[PDB]
């Protein structure tokens, strides 16, 4: 992760990964690329969360906010099941 | 004059309650999910014979994070749906909690038990695994969305029992 | 998976209110998605029989799990991050 | 702001005042949450305010419990946290209201709901005393309000560790059995009390061998002393006064019975108390039955209905302990008993004599009911085989000297069929003299005319059950089956009642499951029983339902199976049989269980479909499976299971077919037209799936002179498969009908090849779906490596918007290649693009495609929010040299290895486009996994 000031690490992610056993091996650019994808859908949510939050004309964030965000975004309605 | 009747629709989250009300209103089966939030009230009329039947269903959020207040919808209900999914055995596992919700809130209004979704090819739940609705007194229907088997029948039902007239036929 | 959240959060959003119960939610959203991203990962290594997960299995992956533009922008993202990360 | 004026605008119906009115309060009790609680409590606790207003007031408390109460609440929120003192007064409040009697049940129920949520985390140790103020009401009062409570208290928040090791559990039995004990205590109050026991032993009912010498301990001392009380309880008798409630008081204390009986180790409950409780309990059906001709005065409604509702509990113990021997002089009470209880009412005898259809669902059990009738049957089927033979000898007995009772009749055969249910066998001493006096008189119950229909239909339902049960004990059972099966079926024509005929169509079934009619009655024989059941089918399904449409197809199902060989084949039943399916079917579409099981029946008259009478079965079944068709047509080709089902069975049809050629121009000239106007003016797309393969398959298997005429015709359905009409859930099943007709057309396609490949190509760029676009890119180099020359050249010329599509084709196909996970597809994929780059045309060195990506700066992650100002950048490079480092990247992550290699060798052998200079651009482990290769 301070290899670029990446924000999430790497080994917490690859043991999460190796302890499931998916794989006999694990590549190169899985382990970055997963830490990528999934910072970057944690951002989609929490500036969704942060705009309901606006909305909610409220600098502070709450589920509720995030509940609005999320049923909001039809997209992510169907991501989020 | 019409007589009017206060319907208050619940049951678990994802089971195809807002859908089911949206094809008596237009006749559109909807396909994507989107979970309902708090209540919306969606007008319904009935032309029969011996007068005309409205109903206000009262179409209640399945899922707990959005039910707001959930428990105060109830207040005046005349007749409730409780309708589950029969893909999966956790809606009918929660169903006797609903009824005890609903009895809670008001006594001894006619309750009508629906499973949704039969038009799927496999059920998890079979008609063999209703025990809770049998010493109820309860009245069972099998309803499905995609297709209308049985979706005029359940307000059939209701509407008989409300108007005390056995003999009332929908058209 | 504390600092990282709350740090991006700092700087995405620079005035902001905070709970436990956000993030522990949050939490929860990205460890679910860790985990669906793990099953149809998995599987499609398993269709391809390929017994090492690479960057290809997580490309298809994230492309039939997320649809629309924030597929396309994951996969940009993660592309200008595995290419910042291989030099 | 006021409190009251938010509650009554928090109900309204309107949205907008709801939503407003909601987020208001909850707004307001975000900030001072004590302020608002002890506002609400006010509310309820004031008389003069309406009920409506005060109910609405305790269960929207409910809800702020698990926001504002106190830590622990999964959703609690420490925004504002309730005083200490406004906790206490709430406490003090909920109490009062929920003990008090002159309080409505309404607001009652709405107390204990929010003292139950205040009970999830403050109980027992943060709330002493609201235990010990609940005991003293009880012991004391014998409040049946604070005896309630603590049921429900015991239901929700009540767990093992608070009722073993607490206090809780020792102290309510003791409370519970002096109530019970105290006979000065009123009735009412014993019903609530066993109602509290009963949530007691579900707690202990969790047993399974504790590994506590405490707990063991505890709940067998617990345990025998309530038996010994129970067992007192039903001595004591309280006379005419308030039948209603000792009907209530016996039904609880059998329920408890069966509770201790079936979720207990056999050490608690001695089996010699369980021949005492089997006296008094068959004893308790004669004072039931007896109470019944005080309810022949039908002074109340629920009088008649609690009868039934208490005998069920105490036919349900004795089904418990029926392993037990019973003696004689028993023997006669229970089945006198239960023949006045299993005795139809005169409402369910009026229902099913109007309405035959409802008949038909409780016979068949589809029904959702459940009687005294149906927990009758429990009983006698699980008897075991030393009781059944008496069992079987006293029914027998009984029904004879009560031949002339038409009264009675029909709940003593009735008992006969459940005895007859049982799996066990029926020997006895005396049963062969039995059994002929009982097959004699049941002979003549056929015979009578004035017999009623419900008789009547008993009697024919209960015929096959006893041949079946006594297959061997029966020396002549082959002349009796014929006999009776043809006296049933000419009952059911003669009669001009829809319930015996339903009711005969039930009996078949009976007959077919233990009898095989084929050997019994001979051949002939067996074809005159078809002709005679559907006959009696035609006329019942004029009056069908929803389940007597499904029983309607299992009957029929069973005729299909009775059908003759090919030589003996009779072309008229089968013209019959294939007609009653289809109107049956096609009357309830919707039904799911008519779909599956017509299904089955569909499967088994098309399993014996041979060449020589295959132009029979055209002419038999095509005709029908265009009327579905024609029916759905006016619906605009909705959803309909029947509709799947008959797209689903017209391909094995096609399918089931002499494997000389392609099938006769017949089934083409039948099925095509109506196909082609399924595939066009039709939005589903789950029947556009199943109408396109059959379609498929009729192409393929198709003459190509006799199909030749159109050609033109399917290209519309082909532009409006690939329309932006229909969804691109069906896009996809456009490839394997674009193959093959590729395959039989691929001579006369030419002048079409420009207007399909224009549809693929627009529907290509115009979809988004991975799956979508990935099965139109395979059908494009399916195209492709049919000829490249024609549809790059096409490409060229062909425009779209304002730029070259060729240009947009590429880009998607480059784009897509790292995403394509078919292996087959890859393959395809890989040796179409080698197929391209062999041509080595100058119109693709001209335009350049996007594949690299240069990184932005910021370190900023961009989302679409802020895609439009931020958007992505890629850096132009040459096609030619893009898909080289597609291949040497795939080789570095490695089947399609050998032909890539074979495909790098063929290039080094020409290395034409100026391979030399771009393999010299490539990276160094780039030109180190090339010359591995190389
Ligand atoms: N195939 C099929 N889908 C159904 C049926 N009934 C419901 N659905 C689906 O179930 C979903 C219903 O979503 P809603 O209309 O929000 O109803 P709901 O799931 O009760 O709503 P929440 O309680 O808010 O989750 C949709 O995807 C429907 O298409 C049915 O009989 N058949
Ligand atoms: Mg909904």
């Amino acid at each position: 992760s301070a290899k670029a000031g990446l924000t999430f690490p790497v080994g917490r992610v690859h043991r999460l990964l190796r302890r499931g056993n998916y794989a006999q091996r694990i590549g190169s650019g899985a382990p970055v690329y997963l830490t990528a994808v999934l910072e970057y859908l944690a951002a989609e949510i929490l500036e969704l969360a942060g705009n309901a939050a606006r909305d909610n004309k409220k600098t502070r964030i709450i589920p509720r906010h995030l509940q609005l965000a999320i049923r909001n975004d039809d997209e992510l309605n169907k991501l989020l099941g | 004059e019409v007589p009017t009747f206060k319907l208050v629709l619940v049951g678990d989250g994802g089971t195809g309650k807002t859908t089911f009300v949206k094809r008596h209103l237009t006749g559109e089966f909807e396909k994507k999910y989107i979970a309902t939030i708090g209540v919306e009230v969606h007008p319904l009329s009935f032309y029969t014979n011996f007068g005309e039947i409205k109903f206000d269903v009262w179409d209640t959020a399945g899922l707990e994070k959005f039910g707001g207040l959930r428990d105060g919808y109830y207040i005046n209900a005349q007749c409730a749906i409780i309708m589950f999914d029969v893909t999966s055995r956790i809606t009918y596992k929660n169903v006797p909690n609903w009824h005890r919700d609903l009895v809670r809130v008001c006594e001894n209004i006619p309750i009508v038990l629906c499973g949704n979704k039969v038009d799927v090819k496999e059920r998890k739940v079979k008609a063999k695994t209703i025990t809770f609705h049998r010493k109820k007194n309860l009245q069972y229907y099998d309803i499905s969305a995609k297709s209308n088997y049985n979706f005029e029948k359940p307000f059939l039902w209701l509407a008989r029992k409300l108007a005390g007239n056995p003999q009332l036929e929908f058209v | 998976y504390s600092s990282y959240i709350y740090k991006v959060l700092k700087q995405t959003h620079p005035d902001t209110g905070i709970s436990q119960k956000s993030m522990s939610i949050l939490n929860s959203f990205v460890n679910d998605i860790f985990e669906r991203i793990a099953t149809e990962a998995s599987k499609l290594a398993a269709y391809n029989k390929k017994s090492t997960i690479s960057a290809r299995e997580i490309q298809t992956a994230v492309r039939l799990i997320l649809p629309g533009e924030l597929a396309k922008h994951a996969v940009s993202e993660g592309t200008r991050a595995v290419t910042k990360y291989s030099s | 702001m006021d409190i009251n004026e938010l509650i009554i605008g928090a109900q309204s119906a309107d949205k907008h005042t709801r939503e407003v009115a909601e987020t208001q309060l909850l707004q307001w009790c975000d900030s001072d949450a004590s302020q608002v609680f002890k506002a609400l409590a006010n509310v309820a606790l004031q008389h003069e305010a309406s009920l409506e207003s005060r109910q609405f007031a305790l269960l929207s408390l409910r809800k702020l419990i698990t926001m504002y109460w106190s830590p622990g609440f999964e959703s609690y929120r420490s925004t504002s946290n309730v005083e200490i003192d406004v906790k206490d007064f709430i406490r003090e409040v909920l109490l009062k209201l929920c003990l008090n009697d002159n309080e409505n049940t309404k607001i009652k129920n709405g107390a204990s709901y929010c003292i139950v949520q205040i009970s999830a985390v403050d109980f027992p140790d943060q709330w002493p005393q609201l235990l010990t103020v609940i005991y003293d009401a009880i012991s004391h009062q014998h409040s049946l309000n604070a005896m309630s409570l603590l049921n429900e208290i015991y239901d929700d928040v009540v767990s093992e560790e608070m009722f073993f090791e607490g206090g809780i559990g020792l102290a309510t039995m003791e409370i519970v059995f002096k109530v019970l004990n105290t006979e000065t205590s009123t009735l009412i109050a014993k019903i609530a009390a066993l109602k509290l026991l009963k949530a007691c032993l579900l707690q202990m009912s969790s047993h399974n061998e504790y590994d506590e010498a405490s707990r063991k301990s505890f709940v067998s001392q617990c345990l025998a002393t309530s038996l010994q009380i129970l067992g007192q309880l039903l001595t004591l008798n309280f006379g005419n006064v308030d039948v209603i409630s000792q009907l209530k008081f016996k039904s609880i204390i059998y329920e408890n019975l069966v509770f201790i009986k079936n979720d207990f180790s056999r050490k608690h409950f001695s089996s010699e108390l369980q021949k005492q409780f089997k006296i008094m309990a068959i004893q308790d059906l004669e004072n039931v039955t007896h109470i019944n001709a005080n309810v022949e005065t039908t002074e109340s409604e629920p009088l008649l209905e609690t009868v039934h509702d208490c005998s069920i509990y105490i036919v349900e113990f004795l089904t418990s302990v029926c392993t037990l021997q019973f003696s004689v002089e028993e023997m006669n009470k229970i089945i006198t008993s239960l023949t006045i209880l299993c005795q139809l009412s005169s409402e369910t005898r009026e229902i099913w004599t109007s309405d035959f259809n409802t008949f038909v669902s409780k016979e068949t059990g589809l029904a959702a009911s459940y009687n005294v009738r149906d927990q009758a049957n429990e009983f006698f089927t699980s008897l075991p085989n030393p009781q059944l033979s008496l069992i079987f000898k006293v029914v027998s007995n009984d029904i004879e000297h009560s031949t002339c009772n038409y009264s009675t009749l029909e709940s003593l055969l009735y008992l006969l069929q459940c005895i007859l249910l049982n799996d066990d066998e029926i020997t006895g001493e005396n049963i062969d003299q039995s059994l002929q006096i009982l097959i004699k008189t049941l002979e003549n119950i056929l015979v009578s005319q004035e017999i009623p229909e419900l008789i009547l239909a008993r009697a024919i339902l209960t015929i096959p059950r006893v041949l079946d049960k006594f297959i061997d004990a029966l020396p002549d059972i082959k002349p009796l089956t014929s006999a009776f099966l043809a006296k049933s079926l000419n009952l059911a024509l003669k009669s001009d009642k829809e319930l015996i005929k339903s009711a005969t169509l039930i009996a078949f079934t009976y007959y077919c499951y233990f009898a095989e009619l084929d050997s019994v009655l001979g051949p002939e024989v067996c074809s005159e029983t078809q002709e005679k059941v559907i006959r009696i089918i035609n006329q019942v399904s004029s009056d069908a339902e929803e389940d007597t449409n499904g029983a309607l197809m299992e009957v029929l199902s069973q005729v299909i199976s009775y059908n003759p060989k090919e030589p003996h084949s009779r072309k008229e039943i089968l013209q019959a049989e294939f007609h009653l399916v289809f109107t049956i079917s096609s009357e309830d579409p919707a039904n799911v269980q008519v779909v599956v099981q017509s299904q089955e029946c569909l499967e088994k008259l098309l399993d014996n479909i041979n060449m020589d009478n295959y132009k029979n079965y055209i002419e038999l079944c095509l005709p029908s499976f265009i009327n579905v068709l024609d029916s759905n047509n006016a619906n605009n080709y909705r959803y309909s299971p029947l509709l799947s089902l008959v797209l689903e069975f017209i391909t094995v049809f096609l399918k089931k077919k002499p494997n000389d050629g392609f099938l006769p121009d017949e089934i083409n000239q039948y099925l095509f037209e109506p196909l082609a106007k399924v595939l066009a003016f039709s939005t589903e797309d789950e029947t556009l799936q199943l109408a396109t393969e059959a379609f498929s398959y009729l192409i393929f298997n198709t003459d190509t002179r006799a199909m030749e005429p159109r050609l033109m015709d399917i290209m519309k359905v082909l532009e409006r498969l690939l329309s932006l009409e229909v969804s691109d859930s069906a896009a996809m099943n456009v490839g394997p009908l674009v193959v093959a007709i590729f395959t039989r057309f691929s001579k006369e396609i030419q002048p079409l090849i420009g207007r399909i490949l224009e549809a693929v190509v627009v529907r290509l760029i115009k979809t988004q779906n991975i799956s979508t676009e990935q099965n139109l890119l395979s059908v494009l180099c399916f195209l492709t490596c049919n000829d490249p020359k024609q549809t790059v050249d096409f490409l060229s010329s062909f425009q779209i918007d304002n730029t070259d599509a060729l240009t947009l084709v590429m880009r998607k196909w480059i784009e897509a290649f790292e995403v394509i996970r078919g292996e087959k597809r890859i393959k395809e994929n890989i040796v179409a693009l080698s197929n391209l780059f062999f041509l080595n045309d100058k119109r693709l060195q001209k335009v350049v495609v996007n594949g690299n990506l240069i990184p932005y700066e910021g370190d900023l992650i961009i989302t679409r929010s802020m895609a439009k100002k931020m958007p992505d950048r890629y850096v132009q490079v040459p096609l030619y040299t893009k898909i080289i480092k597609l291949f040497v990247s795939e080789l570095s992550f490695q089947s399609v290895v050998q032909l890539l290699v074979r495909f790098f060798k063929e290039v080094a052998s020409k290395d034409v486009s100026g391979f030399h200079c771009i393999y010299e651009t490539l990276s160094d482990s780039e030109r180190k996994v090339l010359s591995e290769a190389l």
